DNA sequence: CACGTGACCTTGACCTCGCAGC
DNA sequence: CTGCGAGGTCAAGGTCACGTGG
């Protein structure tokens, strides 16, 4: 498809008249504004094909994206028009449909809107100028977007939050290797998800019509959480795309995992890093721990369905590794749950500038119990000390995982020698000794050198000490209850 | 003796965390 | 391997110590000795607490090593056992199983604590792991090994007087995680304490409304048989089979096999123990399921509060458990007596009892946490401590 | 140490050799295999000459190395006895004692016979006298002193096929000294060939004017007795005392010790001969002198010549010895037969044997000498050849 | 005593009025013609001496040195008296035997006479200015004679043979250590001999009016073949010196040795190195070989007085210490007969322009058999290679060599530890390994390279090539005497 | 048979110096 | 006698079986 | 039933000492 042509090129012209504009500050606000415009426009099309089987209305017909946008505004009227009238009738439509769901994504704080009413017209003709029947151009947009969400992604740190580095996902899907149809679910996806890289993969091997109607009706469940990522998001897998996906703003951890009913073939997922939640959602599972990511990995274990092949490649910090308690209970079942297949340890500034944690690709399988686990730590260049904004990670780092794998993959079924999978980089870990180790994952290479770059002790005596004030909490909380319930 | 006992088990964690910023204290330095 | 600070400089372990002797105590035969073993040395804390005394007749055949004051003694066979220790000035002069590395530290270079910490951390004996097999096999390695393996050593040579400055530091967090298992073993009597209050001993007379019950009378059981061994399958055909605790969660049981033609079998709510050693164990069935000889199914009557019984058989639980070999029967289980309040009041028990489990135990999880959290503040301290860090 | 030419480097011997191998026969027990032991090695031309072949399972506990083609043995139990060699094809790969040192030389920088070569002189077992014991008592030296002592390694390294110009050299000189043993053991028996001419064997009949004669016709004999043990003395007193052919010089007796009271006395001229074994030695007496009872002394009569009956006796030598145990007495050499030409004719003969034996003394001392000499002119050989003087 | 200025400095003139004169040519024929004049003056005092117990006729009056010596003559004149009239008339000396001494003296070719009767008269003028009853002037000429013959040691390769540098000398005396009065001998002694240095020693001694007389006459016995080592030694003796010593010119190798009378306390000796004697000569001894150092060795050895403490000091080739046949049994009977308590290898040039030969000094002594041998390598200054005329041996290197020796002489009688006599260069041979090397005596040090520093394989096997065509002349010899006795 | 034996006697000997003067013959070179 | 070969002794290394814990 | 380690066997040298042929 392609024909980026004049119409990528003037998307990103786009971009710079926001750059220009004083309400749009960075290219967050770029790609959310382009993002709300899109969307309209997305809808308007879908509305479109209804109206040709209605043949056998959404909002109209002042506001539907026809009207509005082809009209020649002078600029002023046309701020007007969109802060005065458009914005307000989208925030109240009220039908039990989606409609609701159209407010949910206009819901909060600043729809991002261009302050001159000059470059706001000039980008929405620069959006409508797009031809959405033709999806050389929608793929052309969905490029440039992409391209926008990775600088974004570079350029700021809160997302970071909702970002996540595609070579990782790549990777992930590659390893996974998703077919059709199997659900594929991101419990929390942010922003787009895996779910896109998912798509294109599975789409590479659609064969047939049955097949695509599958890709696009049934093969897509996952969920999100916060506004800004799950409209991104939205955006970008129409974008892709898949016509009408299926996600939810809600929260995974409000469900009951015990009721469970829900269930996928396949998970590909990178879960929040890890704060509290607690409280009434603590309740909604067996293990019971204020961490999100350890209720995220019990919701991800019981999300899979029975049947043997149950995929995960999922992303997970070192605490979720390191840590004792729960963490070890869940780690427990999951070791005998699943067969933990490898494990890919990530170096620090991956994620930056999001955070520099060092992380850990997690690719757990589920025919039965794990017996042993393939290792491969990641080399940096031997220039940085990290990963950073200025150097991030790229797909190569991931060609020498991604050969070594195909080694480990190959021996781990007996079609291939073990000697393949193995350089002093990758080694394999018994299970056996991660459970005297007290369930600690955390890589550890034999043929390499000693230090393992623990943190600082004091960091370790500070969280020590807030959760010790944790747990005299827990205790006074005993002997309230105790006193309280006495007869 | 389960009132009780929480009492001490509560005074024997206060003690530890009494303990463990005294880690702290000793730890920075840095 | 890594960087240094000016000071240090990496030296071979061994270019580090002093040449060591090897003693044959049958050549005094009625000169008595004493005899240090890896069973002598406590892996925890790294030292000598059991030396036997021996007849210089009766010396073992590997009694050969003469340890010496500052000694550090580091044992070859499974060196991640941590048993190591420093040789106090009682035993100088001593022998020491043919098992041990002798490593005696010429004071010009290296003070001995210091090499005892630097052996006590998993650095040294995570270069025996690098080298030699990876993991081949074999438990042991040869003492030269232990003569080659990369050391940082750092000149002053008063660093390793700031070892010193370490041994503060780790008395503290020994300290702490003393008391942390205290608390952790009061910590789960908590809760029994608590079902003490709420069942009465046998015999006592009751709160209105309560009456005693046999068992049988409110709660009717379901003994349980193992089926032959065609039926289990892992394509999920019939029902999951759960032939004894070893199947049990801490609360519902993970089905891993299935039984094609069930013979008896569990419905969900139903509650499970086990019948066999460990006797007594409880878990709640929350799926149908088939049971084998080694569980017996309690199935609870109406007035009776499958958690009611549930936290009775739990309190129960200790001599629940006998100790010819231990099985448990139906009309045994049938004549156990149980206090009956109310249905109401049951679950209004329970309810509380609900709240005081789930607090214990995210208590438990908690400090289980800290504990492990403890330990890798140890490694901290040591792999800080070898860098010019602290 | 030296001063070599440019190609050469000094080497330890053990810088430039193979690891080598040792294995044990008996996991092999109906295997036959060959065995090398110090014993099978000649001294002189430093090869095998007789290995054993045993069955694996009675091999002995020494043999447990194993030796290949081009190896050369070098016995580290006194190791100035020269017992080197250079393993044949025949005995490759084959166990020997462990007395010796194996020596496998990699073609890289040595080939083998230039080795051999090196170790058969007495440079390398030189090296080993200047390290271990100088004068300490012990015969032997371990494998690994005869792996340090500095050699010079001669590449250009065909420059070391230098090695086939001393062996040519070394032939030609081995072959002289088997001629010369040659002629020494020949020559000897000139002597007694003259002898064979001049005294007639009993019996035949004689030249005219001479007649058989029993010896104690002719001769006295004192037959000689031992003193007490208080009479021998240092200091010069009474006269010299001969026991027996021990005091002998090859003509006259040197004496060492004196009898302060003697009881049978030599006068100068006495022959003296041994009438213990060895018997029939005989010196002439040029000194008064006590006589033991080894020795008797017999005084030449007036018809005799004290030569004549000298020269009868070094021909009567032979079998006049004997081989319970082998004495002589009076009676015995006084009928033992003589032949008696007229005085004159005696003193003739003895004149002409005299200067025989002048001659063949002459001849014994140069053609030793001779022999001497060849030895030097190896050890000048090798001096000469290990550095670039040829 | 030693009024050298006055008096040595004019010899040291008539030395240079000797270098002028045509017929003198080297430092040689200045001592060979100072010998025969400060002879004749000798001769003249003594028979002064004997004028004074005539009191109580060698030479005719006009050929007194008095009458000839005094006048004053017209340079012709005297010239052609002392080649005319003089010389023939001292060969003109026929009586007791002694005077055949002094003709046999002068009777030997060619005394050494100035060719300018000037230079002669003067050379006589400044003898004849030495005052004979001043034993401070006696004194002096004889430190200048020393002087002289050393000089002549060092530049005249021909002497060499008669000659041995003092240092060798006084350290041989100084281990000897002979006393009064045991005789001294000297079988073949080189002009002056160690009889001078003996002398001397004992003379330190002397302190008593018995002792000097003993000293005088009674203690020095040796003997000299050729005639002008014969005569420069005479001089030498009386000029230290003995007043008229006994020591003749004779062969030593003229004596039978069974017959022995003689014999002496002690041996101080340099026999020749030496070369073939054979036929006559080789019958007087029991073993008979041509090489007349052998035959030295057994004269000596008979020579010594049957006493214990029997000693002999001795200079020695290498040729007597390695070579077998007659050596090795003559060495046999040495080793049996005495016990020979110290080698000292001597390093080549020790004895040059002479030699270069190496040597070695053998101290033997006879209480009895030989059972351990003390060997002392010496030094070269590690600048040297050899010892040169340019640079001689001196007193030094000896008297690290004596302080050694006096350890041993400590352990040998054990009054001292055997640690003190050892050093690299010193180290101790038992006779065993010296019998089982065939009677090698020569020097092998352990603690140094191994290199023994043999002659090169051509000469070996030119000795060789010699004596084994000896070999074949004595076969000859053999089988024609065999078949001319044949009757 | 004594004068024989000098013979072959001096027979090994012209034998022996031939041999020792191939000797010298191939020891210059040097 | 003193030279070597069989024996005994030591060092260092691997095998594995009795024993107490999960 | 599995992991731990102390008793045992085993291999590589190294020193000792006795039989025995010249
Ligand atoms: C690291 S991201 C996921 C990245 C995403 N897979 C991607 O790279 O495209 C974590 C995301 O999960 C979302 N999230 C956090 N808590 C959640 C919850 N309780 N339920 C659903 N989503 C949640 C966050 O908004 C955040 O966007
Ligand atoms: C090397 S010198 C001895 C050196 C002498 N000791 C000295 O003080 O110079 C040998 C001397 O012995 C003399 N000589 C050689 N053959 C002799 C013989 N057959 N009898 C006596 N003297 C002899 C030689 O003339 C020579 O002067």
């Amino acid at each position: 498809p392609q024909t980026r042509e004049s119409l990528a090129n003037e998307i990103w012209r786009a971009c710079d008249i926001m750059r220009r504009d004083n309400n749009c500050t960075g290219i967050m606000e770029y790609v959310e504004h382009l993002a709300w415009l899109l969307f309209l426009r997305f809808l308007d099309a879908q509305e479109e094909e209804w109206e040709a089987q209605a043949q056998i209305p959404i909002i109209d017909s002042e506001y539907r994206w026809r009207h509005w946008a082809t009209k020649d505004w002078p600029a002023d009227e046309l701020l007007a028009f969109v802060h005065g009238r458009l914005i307000p009738y989208l925030r109240s439509l009220g039908g039990d449909p989606l409609r609701e769901t159209i407010r949910s994504l206009f819901s909060e704080r600043n729809v991002i809107v261009c302050a001159s009413g000059y470059n706001l017209k000039d980008v929405i003709q620069i959006v409508n100028e797009i031809n959405f029947h033709s999806q050389d151009d929608i793929f052309t947009v969905s490029q440039v977007y992409e391209e926008l969400l990775r600088r974004l992604g570079n350029e700021n740190r809160l997302a970071g939050e909702f970002y996540t580095p595609r070579p990782v996902v790549r990777f992930v899907v590659e390893l996974v290797d998703p077919q059709i149809g199997e659900a594929v679910y991101d419990p929390a996806c942010g922003t787009c998800g895996f779910l896109v890289e998912a798509y294109l993969w599975m789409k590479q091997k659609e064969r047939t019509i049955e097949d695509h109607r599958i890709l696009q009706e049934r093969t897509f469940f996952g969920q999100e959480k916060k506004p800004v990522p799950a409209f991104l998001g939205l955006v970008n897998m129409m974008l892709h795309g898949v016509t009408v996906p299926r996600v939810m703003r809600r929260n995974t951890l409000e469900e009951n995992i015990r009721n469970v009913s829900e269930r996928f073939d396949v998970v590909v997922t990178n879960p929040p890093f890890g704060g509290t939640e607690g409280r009434h959602i603590q309740q909604n599972f067996p293990i019971q721990s204020n961490a999100t990511e350890l209720l995220f990995l019990q919701h991800i274990m019981k999300k899979l369905k029975p049947r043997d092949g149950a995929r995960c490649g999922m992303v997970v910090p070192e605490g979720t590794l390191f840590r004792g308690g729960a963490f070890a209970e869940v780690k427990r079942d999951l070791l005998e749950q699943f067969n933990l297949h490898t494990v890919v340890s990530l170096p620090p500034g991956t994620f930056a500038p999001y955070s520099d944690v060092k992380t850990a690709l997690i690719f757990f399988e589920r025919p039965g119990p794990t017996k042993e686990i393939w290792y491969y730590e990641l080399p940096l260049p031997e220039g940085l000390k990290k990963f950073s904004k200025g150097n991030p990670i790229q797909d190569e780092h991931f060609e020498e995982a991604r050969k070594l794998w195909r080694g480990w993959d190959a021996y781990r079924k007996g079609l291939g020698p073990v000697e393949a999978c193995l350089s002093e980089r990758s080694w394999i870990v018994p299970v056996e000794e991660v459970k005297k180790r007290g369930y600690d994952l955390t890589a550890r290479n034999p043929n390499r050198s000693g230090g393992e770059e623990l943190p600082s002790p004091v960091e370790i005596v500070a969280g020590l000490l807030e959760k010790e004030r944790e747990i005299l909490s827990i205790m006074e909380e005993l002997s309230e209850l105790l006193e309280n319930e006495k007869g | 003796s389960p009132v009780e006992i929480v009492a001490g088990l509560l005074e024997k964690e206060r003690e530890i965390l009494s303990i463990m910023e005294e880690l702290s204290e000793l730890l920075e330095n840095e | 391997p890594y960087k240094l600070p000016p000071g240090w400089r990496w030296v071979r372990l061994g270019e580090v110590c002093l040449p060591t002797e090897r003693r044959d105590p049958t050549k005094n035969p009625s000169t008595y000795f004493v005899y240090v073993d890896i069973s002598a040395i406590d892996s925890t804390v790294g030292k000598i607490v059991s030396p036997k005394e021996i007849l210089g007749q009766h010396a073992p055949s590997r009694a050969r090593k003469v340890i010496r004051s500052g000694d550090v003694i580091f044992a070859t066979t499974r060196p991640y056992l941590k048993n190591i220790a420093l040789v106090p000035p009682d035993l100088d002069g001593q022998i020491c199983s043919t098992g041990f590395c002798v490593i005696r530290a010429n004071r010009e270079f290296a003070e001995p604590e210091f090499l005892f910490h630097l052996c006590r951390s998993d650095f040294i004996t995570n270069q025996l792991t690098a080298s030699k097999m990876r993991g081949t096999s074999y438990p042991a390695v040869t003492d030269n090994d232990v003569y080659n393996t990369l050391i940082p050593l750092p000149p002053l040579e008063e660093q390793r007087r700031i070892v010193a400055k370490v041994e503060a530091l780790m008395e503290r967090v020994r300290e702490v995680r003393r008391l942390r298992a205290e608390a952790q073993k009061d910590t789960e009597l908590l809760m029994q304490t608590a079902l003490a209050e709420v069942f009465p001993h046998p015999g006592a007379d009751l709160p209105p409304g309560w009456r005693w019950v046999r068992l049988g009378e409110v709660c009717d059981i379901i003994m349980g048989q193992s089926p032959p061994s065609s039926t289990y399958n892992f394509e999920g055909n019939g029902l999951p089979f759960f032939q004894g605790k070893a199947d049990f969660g801490d609360l519902h049981p993970t089905p891993r096999i299935w039984c094609s033609a069930p013979q008896k079998v569990a419905r969900p709510g139903d509650v499970l123990i086990s019948v066999r050693a460990p006797v007594g164990s409880t878990n709640v069935a929350n799926l149908a399921c088939c049971i084998g000889r080694g569980l017996a199914a309690l199935r609870p009557r109406d007035s009776l509060e499958r958690f009611w019984l549930l936290y009775y058989l739990h309190y129960l639980e200790p001599e629940l458990s006998k100790m010819t070999f231990n099985a448990i029967t139906k009309k045994d289980l049938q004549n156990v007596f149980i206090p009956l309040p109310p249905l109401e009041e049951q679950r209004r028990i329970v309810a509380y009892l609900d709240q005081i489990q789930q607090q214990v135990a995210a208590l438990k999880r908690a400090q289980a946490e800290t504990e492990a959290e403890l330990k890798r503040l140890e490694q901290a301290i040591l792999d800080k401590a070898f860098r010019g860090d602290l």
